[PDB]
């Protein structure tokens, strides 16, 4: 009847275009890594691209914007 | 005479802290000896009581630790007392040296007594190292893994030293069996190093800010110091109350809280933070011999203070380029401790290595060039001619 | 026991300094002055009077060591990203 | 190393423990216990407490 | 202990009396552990069998996989148990028995 | 003023007050201290839990 409450806020901070510049950005990495990865062989390859540090920027943004906004929805 | 100056007892008590000729403008700086020995007391006392709820066996050792913290009343006060106490013991004893480096006190008739003092650090450091691996965690273990195969690489006896230092093959129970027993003991070899200090202190007395001689005005150590002494303390058991009452475990590492494990190393190896500017020396030398030698050197070189200082006048008070080269020093010293505490990288090992030459570069080079051009610099701008 | 190598300080009556002659000095009890009067026209003033005088003595050489420090960090942090991957080989080794 | 290699940070909530005057919320302790027995215990020990 | 890593595919999970002043972040650590696994880990990574992505285990890859799930437990005094809630009450509990 | 072998003027009464206080003021501010500290965290304590699930 009720779901959690720190998965409202990271959706409701993700409707702030603050939050999607970064969703953006993640989106593009996520669609060049995988025009790859079916390219005729790899395992050639010493070293190609993650998404992490894309990953890494949105996770940060939204915990500065749900951390002092919690505490106070739970019991 | 009075009964306190005829006594056998009572007139040593007199002749250093009631009737002692004091120089009438000296500071607050002069205050940090008297604290030094309010922490030797503090660590003293703490560690007796204590040491009646310890157990030395390395399967027995880190439990009991948590046993005094949580089942002997009032346990938790005099472990963070303790731990505590070590880290402000360090601090004034760094603000006590650079006093005398910046005053003056190193020189004639005062190289005995800074020379005593030397002695007293480096029993000092060694005292906070066999008892940092007394509680053994994981922090404790691969510190004390990492000191002991430095000494075999000494030229033709190395594998013997170290067999020593560890009583078998690798750092085991007999390793913490007997640096507990090596622990009980130096903190008494400081106290009677503390009272060869006050000896060599009493037959020529303090010096002053101005630096000149101060048998021309003196006022007695009672009813006036006393009451300066006093200012001092109160507010060094204030600050020292809000760290074990309100922030116990800042000045510590978490991994100690892990009991120690031959098998699994961390990820991270750091010392606390008063052996990082010396951790940062060794790390720069690659070589394995000459990097221990080194790092013993950055304390020895001290005794070649009173032989460098070419200045006729004694003090840092109205030199303008020795002023300017302390504080040079000062900050090299505090960026020394942050690249010890940092990964070995590639921009870090060069800033590591440089700034290891400032600190040698200092003692030897720096002072006796600085010190005779302001010979030279006093005598034409007052010479008419 | 026996007298010992001379110094250049002594006791009272007999401290070791130059003679004196024509000084003279006065002072007044205590329990005479006004009780906190050297608290304002002290810190406030006079200590603002001293860090004026010997201050850059300390943040010229507290300003070289942190400009050192802060752009020798941000070096660091540029060759472990996604753009400093080429320029962390070719100078570790 | 890498932000990878080190983790992420973790942010700053809000607990009603921190501040130099206050006390767990011992309503939120009794009911930390029942999560312990239920969900943790099958996995983990808690060996330092009586 | 080799029963341990024999029911948890050779890992051993540690004790938790000490687990709040062991770990950099304190409470913040074991209260963001649990609740941040995703539902998909991000593009390009390559997970080892038989492990879980998440980003506050250095490595970014952890032997535990998500155990906290909403209406799992009910409360005798009528808390309503959902994930972040019944997280916050387990690292409530477990500062308590570090300290 | 004319009160001083009342207050502080002999030896006896220099310590002999100071250690006559010092269990007087060994107790009231412990209780004072005590009682401001459970009405800052009215609401957290076992007292009131226990009497919650009465
Ligand atoms: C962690 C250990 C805790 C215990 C440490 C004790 C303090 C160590 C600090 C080192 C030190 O003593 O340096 C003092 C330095 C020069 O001192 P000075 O004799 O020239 O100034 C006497 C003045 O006339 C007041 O002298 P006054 O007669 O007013 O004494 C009262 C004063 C006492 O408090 C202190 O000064 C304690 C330091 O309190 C008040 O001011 C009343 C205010 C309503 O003052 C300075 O130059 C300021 C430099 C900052 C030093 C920071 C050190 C970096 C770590
Ligand atoms: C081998 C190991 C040896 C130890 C190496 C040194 C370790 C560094 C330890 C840090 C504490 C040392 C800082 C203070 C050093 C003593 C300075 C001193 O003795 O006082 C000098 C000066 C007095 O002022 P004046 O007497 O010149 O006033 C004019 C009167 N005509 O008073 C001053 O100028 C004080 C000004 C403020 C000094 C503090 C500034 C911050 C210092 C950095 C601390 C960083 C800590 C992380
Ligand atoms: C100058 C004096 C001393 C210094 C600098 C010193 C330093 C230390 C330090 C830094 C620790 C590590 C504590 C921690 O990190 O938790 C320690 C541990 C310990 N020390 Fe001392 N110590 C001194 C005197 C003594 C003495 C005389 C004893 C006599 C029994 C003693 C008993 C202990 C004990 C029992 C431990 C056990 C582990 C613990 O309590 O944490 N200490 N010491
Ligand atoms: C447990 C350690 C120590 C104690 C108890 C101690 C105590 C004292 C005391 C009481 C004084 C009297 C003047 C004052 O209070 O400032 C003094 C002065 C002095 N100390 Fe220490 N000290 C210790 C360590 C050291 C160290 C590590 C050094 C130097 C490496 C040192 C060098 C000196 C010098 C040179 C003086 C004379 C300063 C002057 O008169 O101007 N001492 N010490
Ligand atoms: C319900 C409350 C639980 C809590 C609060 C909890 C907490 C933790 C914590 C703090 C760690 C260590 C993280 C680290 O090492 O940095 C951990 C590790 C682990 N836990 Fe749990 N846990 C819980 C339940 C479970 C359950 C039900 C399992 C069942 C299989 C489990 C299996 C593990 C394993 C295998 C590890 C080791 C992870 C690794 O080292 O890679 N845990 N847990
Ligand atoms: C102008 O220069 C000065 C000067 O400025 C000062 C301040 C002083 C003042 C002197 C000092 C500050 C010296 C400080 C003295 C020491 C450091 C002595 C060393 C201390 C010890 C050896 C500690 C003694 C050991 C104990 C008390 C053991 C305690 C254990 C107990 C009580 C356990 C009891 C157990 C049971 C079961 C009851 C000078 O003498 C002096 O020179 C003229
Ligand atoms: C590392 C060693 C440190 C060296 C110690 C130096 C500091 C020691 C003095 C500390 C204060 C102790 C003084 C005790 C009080 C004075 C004693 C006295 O009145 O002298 C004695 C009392 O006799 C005793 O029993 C001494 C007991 C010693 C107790 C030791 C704990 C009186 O002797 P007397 O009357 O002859 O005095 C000479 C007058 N011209
Ligand atoms: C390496 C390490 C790693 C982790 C924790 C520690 N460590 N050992 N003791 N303490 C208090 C501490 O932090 C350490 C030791 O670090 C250092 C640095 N220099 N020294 C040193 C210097 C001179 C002597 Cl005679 C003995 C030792 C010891």
């Amino acid at each position: 009847e009720v779901t959690d409450q720190l998965e409202d806020l990271r959706e409701h901070f993700k409707n702030t275009e603050e939050g999607k510049a970064l969703v953006h950005h993640y989106e593009e990495c996520a669609e060049r890594v995988k025009i790859q990865q079916q390219q005729p062989g790899y395992a050639d390859l010493e070293h190609k691209e993650d998404c992490v540090e894309e990953f890494f920027h949105l996770q940060h943004y939204l915990d500065t914007a749900t951390a002092p906004r919690l505490f106070d929805k739970l019991k | 005479m009075a009964f306190r100056k005829s006594n056998v007892y009572l007139s040593l008590v007199n002749s250093y802290i009631i009737d002692s000729p004091q120089p009438s403008s000296i500071n607050y700086w002069w205050n940090m000896g008297s604290l030094l020995g309010l922490c030797l007391v503090i660590q003293i006392v703490t560690g007796i009581f204590m040491a009646m709820h310890y157990s030395s066996n390395i399967e027995l050792a880190f439990s009991s630790v948590e046993h005094i913290m949580r089942d002997v009343h009032n346990g938790y006060i005099l472990r963070y007392l303790h731990a505590n106490g070590a880290s402000f013991f360090f601090m004034v004893m760094f603000m006590h040296m650079a006093k005398g480096l910046y005053y003056g006190s190193y020189r004639s008739p005062r190289v005995t007594l800074w020379n005593v003092g030397v002695i007293i650090f480096i029993l000092t450091i060694a005292t906070a190292f066999l008892g940092y691996c007394c509680v053994y965690g994981q922090m404790s273990h691969w510190g004390a893994t990492v000191i002991t195969n430095l000494f075999s690489a000494i030229p033709f006896v190395g594998n013997d030293i170290v067999s020593w230092l560890w009583g078998g093959f690798s750092v085991s129970n007999p390793t913490i069996q007997r640096f507990f027993a090596l622990h009980y003991l130096v903190p008494f070899i400081i106290a009677a190093m503390v009272i060869m200090h006050l000896m060599a202190l009493h037959i020529h007395g303090s010096s002053n800010p101005l630096g000149i001689t101060g048998n021309l005005d003196r006022i007695p150590m009672h009813s006036y110091f006393i009451f300066k002494d006093l200012v001092t303390v109160f507010l060094f058991m204030l600050i020292l109350a809000l760290f074990v009452f309100y922030s116990p475990n800042t000045l510590g590492h978490p991994d100690n809280y892990i009991p120690g494990n031959p098998l699994v190393t961390p990820a991270s190896i750091v010392p606390e933070w008063y052996l990082l500017p010396f951790y940062a020396i060794l790390r720069s030398i690659p070589d394995k011999l000459l990097g221990v030698i080194t790092m013993f050197a950055a304390i020895l070189v001290l005794l070649v203070l009173p032989f460098t200082d070419r200045s006729v006048v004694r003090g840092n008070t109205f030199k303008v380029l020795s002023k300017f080269f302390f504080f040079i020093f000062v900050f090299n010293f505090v960026l020394l401790g942050q690249i010890g505490a940092c990964h070995v990288e590639v921009p870090y090992v060069l800033m590591g290595q440089i700034a290891t030459f400032i600190y040698f570069a200092y003692f030897l080079i720096i002072v006796p060039v600085i010190s005779t051009i302001e010979n030279v610099l006093f005598y034409i701008g007052r010479v008419n001619k | 026991g026996p007298p010992s190598g001379k110094t250049y300080m002594g006791w009272w009556g007999h401290m070791g300094g130059p003679k004196q002659k024509g000084i003279t000095s006065y002072a007044v009890s205590p329990y005479a002055q006004k009780p906190l009067q050297g608290i304002f026209h002290n810190a406030v003033f006079n200590s603002f009077r001293r860090f004026k005088s010997q201050f850059l003595y300390v943040l010229i050489p507290a300003g070289i060591y942190w400009y050192w420090w802060k752009n020798g960090n941000e070096y660091n942090e540029f060759l472990y990203s996604k753009a400093g991957r080429e320029e962390l080989e070719r100078v570790n080794v | 190393m890498t932000a990878a290699e080190h983790g992420l940070h973790a942010p700053a909530y809000a607990w009603s423990h921190n501040g130099p005057f206050e006390t767990f919320d011992h309503a939120s302790i009794r009911r930390g216990y029942q999560v312990y027995r239920e969900v943790c215990a099958a996995c983990h020990s808690l060996d330092r407490v009586a | 202990e080799q029963a341990a890593r024999a029911a948890n595919q050779g890992a051993l999970p540690p004790d938790l009396s000490l687990i709040v002043k062991a770990r950099h972040g304190g409470c913040d650590y074991i209260f963001s552990l649990l609740t941040g696994y995703p539902d998909e880990p991000p593009a390009g990574v390559a997970l080892p069998p038989g492990s879980n992505y998440n980003p506050y285990f250095p490595g970014g890859s952890i032997a535990m996989a998500r155990v906290l799930f909403d209406d799992m437990v009910e409360y005798e005094d009528g808390t309503p148990a959902t994930t972040s809630q019944m997280a916050k009450d387990v690292t409530t509990f477990l500062n308590w028995c570090a300290e | 003023s004319s009160l001083y072998k009342t207050f502080f003027k002999r030896n006896a009464v220099f310590v002999g007050t100071i250690f006559a206080g010092a269990f007087v003021f060994q107790t009231v501010f412990d209780t004072a201290i005590t009682s401001w500290y459970e009405n800052h965290n009215k609401g957290k304590l076992w007292k009131d839990v226990k009497a919650r699930i009465a």
